[PDB]
């Protein structure tokens, strides 16, 4: 099978990590190559593995030899592992914006059925970690290592509904419009419950994203969004 | 608690010195 | 093994994070007893910051009432010329004692610094301690 | 093995203070040690500032209060790892009191490392000892700074190999990568040699305690 | 390399040889020492070789296979030393020896 | 019980006030051929030099009185966020204890 | 050096 291009190495598995010194086997982990190049000769790899369970680390090899940098960088990937908390097991908590270097991320969490709507890397690495639901946008420059360094940044430092819900100890209510006025409690605090209700804010003072209420609006015009794609 | 530490300016300085001329013209 | 990123949450979440995972076989000998009596912070990393402006550390002086009169003696009458002896934890030097006549004399009489610090002046002439200005 | 777990590892677990460290120590114990003293106000660091009560003519004293239960904390947590047979390790690059520091591991039946700590102890371990080598179950730190101020090599080693730490921070140390930091003077000789005799009677004790519940178990 | 039951066959193996040349040289076995083996080596197999050690020998064989291969810790993987994770625990250990010497003393040709 | 507050009010320690020109007495607990390390109750020790008058009655053990200058010497120098401390008091040596 | 050997 080919990667993101036909002479690309972009996305292309190496296979389950070696076994460990450490005497563990990775049998359940699979590796996706992010990227190859050529350092002036050796060759330098970022790769990332996953479980798809919500492990998942990615690591640079280098070496003289291709296959050499390839078994560095797995190897040590799986040493580096992030545990990514996914809402249902198939997408994000909540959405999350950021900004490594140059990179802006925006990444949305979606209903089920949604799909990867995502730039190719970060299909492979969503794919890798186990979310299935999810949309984002790359935006500034497009550089594959400050790229996966903010994807796991920011899917690393996302806040589970327990943790909102023991933070502001009251109960996490979820409205699902499939569902009617149904109220569903997601989560509740450990601890005890506040009695004073939230100060029910008239207009919060929230940065908002000038794309994303053009595109409510029907002002966005792109010949270029919304186009019919294979699986993902 | 009596004693807990209390705000002040602090005592121990010495206030400025004079000059030799200070107050006469 | 583990995870080796120390800048990522804390030993405890990331050993728990990867046995609920499957990664990690068995909780290793730490992992109970840390669950049952954990410390009162979680250790995060954190990078220290240098504060600019109006920021100030929160830390106050140690000031006490009796440190005014000790600045008025350490200026009148001078360090004592006997020695301190901090090993022992009850000394009590010629400053202490001069402190303590005159918190005595206040409570049992008027406010007014200087009559205050003349009368126990001399009161320990009385008791008979040199003291010279 | 269900009922020796259940009775012997999980039960110490169940209680507050199983082995009674709260008795190894007080508030007044711990001032008559010079605990309270810390480094000058120039010197302090910023993640120490809630452990500090205040600065007494510029120099920081440190809350015994909070070192109170930060040390109840930490030795509890001692004496129940020697308890479950846990490999410890005690670490100091303070000269001064490496001869006790070695002194005192070698008679509580634990291990110490005061000398120059070479790169990749721990994360290196395995080319460097052996591949079948076991590392420290718990470290613990008398003194945090190298020689230059700096913090010691093995905090970070020891949070990147998941091995908790104990440590005595002063007021110039880092506290944020110690699992189980203890506020308290690290320098003057009064202060090392409490630190020292609680940590080695708390595992002498947890030992000792460990040895009786398992000839009792056997008994019945 | 060699496994601590290659070892033990060539212990037993070198008993056994003892024993032998005991027998063929007439000597007592229980009295037979070191020395008569490398008497009788030299008598049963001679060699004018100047190398030394290019003669033929019989040597116990812990003189011969390097068993410098000491473990430093037991089944449990506790080490045996207290000062074993510094991994120079027998340069320390004589260090701190002579450090408390010192510090006793302080208290109270050849090369 | 007593709290830490009272027992920080009523040290030693904190009724001397000031260290400057303070009269002290401290402990010899370590020689080095002339070099004295004398421990006065504060956080660190001072380190003197053997006097060259009745030089063989300072020894390990001996009370000697000294007239503290700073508990602890540190310094800010150019270019550096943190003070850098020496790791010892400043005194000066005045005589034996009687 | 008050501390050699150490
Ligand atoms: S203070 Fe300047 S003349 Fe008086
Ligand atoms: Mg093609
Ligand atoms: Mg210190």
């Amino acid at each position: 099978e080919r990667g993101w291009s036909g002479n690309s190495w972009g996305g292309i598995s190496l296979g389950p990590p070696d076994p460990g010194p450490c005497g563990e086997t990775y049998e359940d982990f699979d590796t996706r190559i992010l990227e190859v190049r050529n350092v002036f000769k050796s060759i330098r790899v970022l790769v990332a593995v996953g479980n798809g369970k919500g492990a998942a680390g990615f690591s640079i090899g280098k070496a003289t030899d291709r296959m050499d940098a390839f078994r560095k960088a797995k190897n040590r990937a799986v040493h580096h592992l992030h545990y990514i908390e996914r809402y249902e097991d198939h997408t994000i908590f909540h959405d999350i914006s950021l900004r490594f270097k140059r990179t802006h991320i925006k990444m949305k969490k979606q209903p089920k059925g949604y799909g990867l709507r995502c730039h190719r890397a970060i299909i492979t690495i969503c794919r890798l970690i186990g979310i299935k639901d999810m949309y984002a946008k790359v935006s500034g420059s497009i550089n594959m290592l400050s790229l996966t360094q903010g994807l796991f940044r920011g899917l690393s430092r996302q806040e589970t509904h327990q943790q909102l819900a023991d933070k502001k100890g009251l109960h996490v209510v979820e409205i699902r419009e499939e569902c009617g006025p149904l109220p569903i409690v997601v989560a509740s605090p450990r601890g005890p419950l506040r009695k004073d209700p939230e100060p029910e804010d008239e207009v919060p003072d929230v940065k908002l994203d000038w794309e994303d209420v053009k595109t409510a609006q029907g002002m966005k015009r792109s010949v270029w969004s919304n186009l019919k794609r294979a699986a993902t | 608690n009596e004693d807990l530490p209390i705000s002040m300016e602090n005592p121990y300085k010495e206030p400025l010195k004079k000059c030799i001329l200070c107050g006469k013209h | 093994a583990g995870s080796r990123l120390e800048t990522v949450g804390s030993i405890f979440s990331r050993t728990r994070d990867l046995v609920r995972a499957g990664v990690l076989k068995e909780k290793p000998l730490w992992f109970d007893v840390y669950d049952a009596f954990p410390p009162l912070r979680e250790p995060v990393f954190q990078r220290p910051r240098v504060r600019y402006g109006k920021a100030k550390a929160p830390i106050q002086d140690i000031w006490y009432h009796e440190d005014r009169i000790r600045a008025k003696f350490y200026s009148v009458y001078g360090s004592g010329q006997r020695a301190f002896d901090l090993f022992n934890p009850n000394f009590k030097s010629t400053c202490q004692r001069f402190v303590e006549k005159y918190t005595e004399l206040q409570k049992l009489g008027e406010t007014d610094e200087e009559k205050l610090f003349v009368e126990t002046g001399k009161a320990l002439l009385a008791e008979g301690v040199i003291l010279r200005r | 093995s269900t009922d020796f777990n259940d009775k012997i590892l999980n039960e110490p677990l169940k209680h507050s203070d199983f082995f009674n460290v709260k008795e190894l120590f007080s508030v007044r114990s711990l001032f008559d040690a010079r605990v309270h003293l810390g480094h000058k106000a120039g010197c302090r660091h910023r993640f120490m500032e809630p452990y500090i009560f205040g600065s007494r003519l510029d120099h920081d004293i440190i809350d015994l209060e909070q070192t109170a239960t930060h040390l109840q904390l930490a030795l509890n947590f001692t004496a129940h790892m020697a308890y479950r047979k846990g490999i410890i390790l005690f670490i100091s690059r303070n000269r001064q009191f490496s001869y006790l520091i070695e002194n005192m591991a070698r008679d509580c039946g634990e291990y110490a490392h005061t000398r120059y700590f070479r790169g990749g102890m721990l994360t290196n371990a395995r080319l460097l000892f052996g591949p079948t080598v076991r590392l420290p179950d718990l470290i613990i730190f008398l003194h945090t700074l190298n020689n230059i101020f700096e913090p010691h090599v093995a905090v970070r080693d020891a949070a990147k190999m998941n091995i908790p730490t104990v440590g005595i921070v002063d007021t110039n140390c880092n506290p944020c990568l110690i699992t189980y930091p203890v506020p308290g003077n690290d320098d003057s000789p009064l202060a090392v040699h409490l630190y020292c005799r609680l940590f080695q009677t708390a595992i002498t004790r947890a030992k000792e305690k460990r040895q009786q519940v398992e000839a009792l178990y056997r008994l019945q | 390399t060699y496994t601590e039951d290659f070892i033990k066959k060539q212990i037993e193996e070198f008993n056994i040889g003892k024993r032998h040349l005991a027998n063929m040289m007439g000597e007592d076995p229980e009295t037979f020492t070191q020395e008569d083996i490398d008497r009788a080596i030299a008598y049963l197999f001679p060699s004018g070789l100047f190398e030394k050690r290019a003669r033929p020998v019989m040597k116990h064989p812990e003189q011969i296979f390097p068993r410098q291969r000491a473990i430093q810790w037991g089944e449990d993987g506790r080490p045996f030393h207290y000062l074993f994770y510094t991994g120079k625990q027998s340069y320390y250990s004589l260090m701190h020896d002579v450090y408390g010497m010192l510090l006793n003393l302080e208290k109270h040709g050849s090369r | 019980v007593e709290s830490f507050a009272s027992m920080l009010r009523h040290s030693p320690l904190t009724q001397m006030g000031p260290a400057k020109d303070k009269l002290v007495i401290g402990r010899i607990f370590h020689i080095v051929e002339n070099d004295l390390y004398i421990d006065f109750g504060g956080k660190f020790h001072c380190v003197c030099r053997r006097p060259e008058v009745d030089g063989e009655k300072y020894q390990k053990g001996t009370r000697v009185r000294l007239r503290l200058l700073d508990l602890e010497l540190t310094s800010r120098f150019l270019g550096a966020t943190t003070d850098t401390t020496v790791l010892e008091a400043n005194a000066v040596l005045l005589g034996i204890q009687e | 050096d008050p501390w050699q050997g150490c």
